């Protein structure tokens, strides 16, 4: 069915899953034309598709091009997504090919099941988690290859780093989602955070910075801080009056649709 | 002037033939059903009065035998059989209406409803999509179930009306799968009409079929068929004139048929509201679109 918090778990076993997010492929910025109408200007984006065991990210780069000449493209964009999925699966081996694809957002279901008829033994399946994708472009080297892209392209990453050298994949993906809902609540302090300490650098062939086991502790702790701080700026809450309970409530709530 | 005979009637029962229905009581001398027209097909259709879940019928053409309807103690129900002695048959019809024991046909002279339900229905569609060669009539009841409905048990006893699928290798081309989806004009005109129909009068035959079997037994799978059948045309941005012009038709008398107090089972709100308001065929059933605002707004 649905994936939810009751089936949390299922995420991290041995059947191999891909979650797709389409929030970035159709990319545009709004502007005043002469006559003093408005008008739409395409920028790249990207097709979001993480396997959350593997930190294994298949980054799909969507050129302004593929629009050219297209109508409906809001419409459009969801099955360009399906489309690139599908031939993404055809091109794995068979034993890597997923058996289930989670995407982010329900408009993506009818394309992404049609584009996968001819694979009828992979589900294709909602969540009812409310993931922070949309903040991969937050991510500096993701929107640096997705902004220089002439053309279509993918480009592989693992978006865990090392981390799993030293940590679980359900506390990989607890640690990549906190720190997407943080730079997706507040890039500038998020950024700040993870940037500070110019003696704990981002290796060349790494995204995040090269933090010890104590110091993601710290960063943990000061992005909780951020999205505690940001909530209660847009609601008008004290949170210094908060409970333990409340507060975890607050940012687990903020992850369920 | 063709003639359904009866051999009793041993227990109480709701008679439907075509859209007309009369009650029988237990032992009542009724000896069946004369002056049908010929030239349609026609249905007699049982409703047993101890039991509503007894709702079954038999689909027939008077010009293809002589059928008679016999209650059966050990099946419990009213079958049809057919008489290959015509002497004896029409023996028995002259002495049942001579002794004035049988129901006429209530066809009023100006009423073509049932033709306007049966215009593209052929007894030999009927047989193909109800598989019993050894008869010439069609047994339907409310609870047989579609092929469609089996894949997703006894074959035998099945609707074999055509699958329609709109999430279907049938339905989608490789390479075509936002087209094909989102304008059904290739499944409709090249899968379903040139490849499995031939042209649109067996298409509109089926979909008759389905809504008369939805509309006289209850029969669910049969709604589905019917609702399927609209939304594929409604759904496809290129259809021909006639096509569109004659669904127009046949969905009006329909609707205006359907009893009332039955429209909140038969009616597909989804189906409806996308097919009058939403589809590429919007504005081209105006016909349908006013009886269905005038008769069934709350649906819309
Ligand atoms: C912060 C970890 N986390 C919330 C956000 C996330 O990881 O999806 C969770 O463990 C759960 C999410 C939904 C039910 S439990």
């Amino acid at each position: 069915g649905a994936m939810n918090s009751s089936n949390y778990a299922e995420l991290f076993n041995n059947d191999i899953k891909l979650f797709v997010d389409d929030t970035n492929v159709y990319r545009v910025t709004v502007h005043k034309t002469f006559e003093g109408n408005v008008a739409t200007k395409a920028i790249n984006g990207c097709i979001f598709t993480l396997n959350p065991k593997t930190g294994h990210l298949f980054l799909k780069i969507i050129h302004t091009s593929v629009w050219a000449g297209q109508k409906r493209l809001s419409q459009l964009a969801k099955w360009k997504t399906a489309e690139e999925v599908s031939a993404l699966v055809r091109s794995l081996p068979k034993e890597e090919q997923p058996k289930q694809i989670i995407v982010t957002r329900k408009a993506m279901l009818d394309p992404l099941e049609v584009h996968m008829l001819d694979f009828p033994n992979i589900a294709i399946r909602p969540t009812e988690l409310r993931l922070p994708f949309s903040a991969a472009m937050s991510i500096d080297k993701l929107s640096d290859v997705v902004m220089k892209a002439t053309e279509p392209q993918m480009v592989l990453f693992n978006i865990y780093d090392d981390w799993l050298d030293r940590i679980s994949s359900y506390t990989a993906f607890s640690r990549l989602t906190l720190l997407l809902r943080a730079l997706k609540t507040n890039e500038e302090s998020a950024k700040m955070i993870l940037l500070s300490d110019p003696t704990i650098t981002i290796k060349s062939y790494h995204l995040w910075p090269s933090f010890t086991d104590e110091q993601w502790i710290t960063i943990e702790s000061q992005m909780r801080d951020l999205i505690l701080t940001e909530y209660g700026r847009k609601y008008n809450v004290n949170i210094s009056a908060l409970t333990q309970t409340e507060i975890k409530d607050i940012i687990l709530g903020q992850n369920i649709k | 002037m063709n003639t359904v005979p009866f051999t009793s009637a041993p227990i109480e029962v709701t008679i439907g033939i075509d859209q007309y229905s009369f009650n029988v009581k237990e032992n009542q001398p009724f000896h069946g059903i004369k002056d049908i027209p010929i030239g349609h097909v026609h249905v007699i259709h049982f409703q047993h009065a101890d039991n509503s879940s007894m709702r079954y019928g038999y689909w027939f053409d008077c010009r293809m035998g002589n059928f008679y309807i016999q209650y059966d103690p050990k099946d419990g129900l009213y079958k049809m059989m057919e008489e290959r002695d015509g002497a004896k048959f029409e023996n028995i019809v002259h002495n049942f209406k001579e002794r004035q024991m049988m129901v006429s046909y209530p066809k009023i002279d100006e009423d073509d409803t049932w033709y306007n339900l049966t215009e593209f229905v052929q007894m030999d569609k009927i047989r193909k999509i109800v598989r019993k060669d050894e008869n010439q009539f069609s047994y339907v009841d409310s609870s047989m179930t579609t092929v469609q409905e089996n894949e997703l048990s006894d074959p035998a006893h099945s609707l074999n009306y055509t699958v329609i699928n709109f999430k279907s290798r049938e339905a989608i081309r490789p390479g075509h799968e936002m087209e094909d989806f989102l304008d059904k004009s290739y499944y409709l005109n090249t899968v379903m009409l040139q490849g499995i129909f031939k042209n649109s009068s067996n298409y509109f035959g089926e979909l008759q079929f389905a809504f008369l079997n939805a509309m006289f037994f209850g029969n669910y799978g049969s709604s589905l068929q019917w609702h399927a059948m609209i939304e594929l045309i409604c759904s496809s941005a290129t259809v021909p004139k006639h096509m569109l012009d004659k669904l127009d038709e046949i969905l009006y008398y329909q609707i205006k048929t359907l009893p009332e107090q039955y429209s909140d089972i038969l009616l597909n709100e989804r189906v409806w509201n996308i097919c009058l308001y939403s589809s590429f065929q919007k504005n081209s059933l105006h016909n349908t679109e006013k009886i269905m605002e005038n008769k069934y707004p709350e649906l819309l």
